[PDB]
C-alpha cells in the first residue's frame, strides 16, 4: 500500500 | 517517573515542531496580526479566489470553482497525511509495531488528526491555507453550491468549540499521539502493545494538562470526549464524501485518499 511505503521510508 | 513523562512530552513537542510546518502558535500570531510576516491574501468571494491564483503558492505542481476548492482540500490532506505519518513514526514504540498495524493506525487516525490540527488554523471567520499565505473566509466556503457549501461547516463548528479549550502546541502534540495510538481501530492484529503505549501517552497528557492548565481540572476529561467527537466528524465527512462522489459527475480522487477511504467510516 501507499501508506506502507510512507511508513517504510527513512 | 513524572520526570520521564515530562521528557516524553517534550520529545513529542519537538517532533511535532519538526513534522508540521505551521504550528498553532504561529497560526494564532498570523490570525491575530502579530507576526512581522506579510499578511495572508484574503479570499472572500469568486473574484478574490481568481486573484489569489497568482499570489498563493502550492507545493504541488499542476500544469468549476466548487470542484477546484474541493480538490485543493484533497491535496492539502495528502500533504497532511505525509506530515502526520512522519510524526507518528517519532512516537516511541510506533515503528516497532507490526507494520500492518502501523498502517491501520494511520488509516483510521489521519483524518481525526487533520481536523484537530485544522482547528489551529481556524477562527470563527475563516481558515488559513497554504502555510498562512492565504485566508479563506468561512462565509465564502459556505456560499459554495451544494453539496459543497456544507463541506467544511462541521469542521468550523468543531474548531470553534475545540479552540475555546485554549490548548497550545505542547498540549496538542500529546493529544495527537494518544489518538494515533488507539487500540480499538478496526482490524488491528496486536492490540496490547498499542494499548500499553497509549496508556503511557495518556498519563503524559494528564500530567501535561495538570501542569499547563492548573485552573481547569475538567480539561483532560473533555479532551477524551473530543477524541470521541472527532470520530463523528470523520463519519459525517465520509458520508458527505459519498454524496459528492455521486451527486457530481465523477472527478479525480487522489490515490492516497482512495486507499484511506476504502473501508473508512
Ligand atoms: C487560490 C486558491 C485558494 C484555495 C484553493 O483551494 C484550497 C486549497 C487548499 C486548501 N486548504 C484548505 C484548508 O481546509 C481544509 C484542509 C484540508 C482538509 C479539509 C477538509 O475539510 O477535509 C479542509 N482549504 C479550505 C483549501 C482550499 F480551499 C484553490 C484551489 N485556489
Amino acid at each position: 500500500s501507499l501508506l506502507k511505503k510512507l511508513l517504510l521510508a527513512p | 517517573e513524572s520526570a520521564d513523562l515530562r521528557a516524553l512530552a517534550k520529545h513529542l513537542y519537538d517532533s511535532y515542531i519538526k513534522s508540521f510546518p505551521l504550528t498553532k502558535a504561529k497560526a494564532r500570531a498570523i490570525l491575530t496580526g502579530k507576526t512581522t510576516d506579510k499578511s495572508p491574501f484574503v479570499i472572500y468571494d469568486m473574484n478574490s479566489l481568481m486573484m489569489g491564483e497568482d499570489k498563493i503558492k502550492f507545493k504541488h505542481i499542476t500544469p468549476e470553482v466548487a470542484i477546484r476548492i474541493f480538490q485543493g482540500c484533497q491535496f492539502r490532506s495528502v500533504e497532511a497525511v505525509q506530515e502526520i505519518t512522519e510524526y507518528a513514526k517519532s512516537i516511541p514504540g510506533f515503528v516497532n509495531l507490526d507494520l500492518n498495524d502501523q498502517v491501520t493506525l494511520l488509516k483510521y487516525g489521519v483524518h481525526e488528526i487533520i481536523y484537530t490540527m485544522l482547528a489551529s488554523l481556524m477562527n470563527k471567520d475563516g481558515v488559513l491555507i497554504s502555510e498562512g499565505q492565504g485566508f479563506m473566509t468561512r462565509e465564502f466556503l459556505k456560499s459554495l453550491r451544494k453539496p459543497f457549501g456544507d463541506f467544511m461547516e462541521p469542521k468550523f463548528e468543531f474548531a470553534v468549540k475545540f479552540n475555546a479549550l485554549e490548548l497550545d502546541d505542547s498540549d496538542l502534540a500529546i493529544f495527537i499521539a494518544v489518538i494515533i495510538l488507539s487500540g480499538d481501530r478496526p482490524g488491528l492484529l496486536n492490540v496490547k502493545p498499542i494499548e500499553d503505549i497509549q496508556d503511557n501517552l495518556l498519563q503524559a497528557l494528564e500530567l501535561q494538562l495538570k501542569l499547563n492548565h492548573p485552573e481547569s481540572s475538567q480539561l483532560f476529561a473533555k479532551l477524551l470526549q473530543k477524541m470521541t467527537d472527532l470520530r463523528q466528524i470523520v463519519t459525517e465527512h465520509v458520508q458527505l464524501l459519498q454524496v459528492i462522489k455521486k451527486t457530481e459527475t465523477d472527478m479525480s480522487l487522489h490515490p492516497l485518499l482512495q486507499e484511506i477511504y476504502k473501508d473508512l467510516y
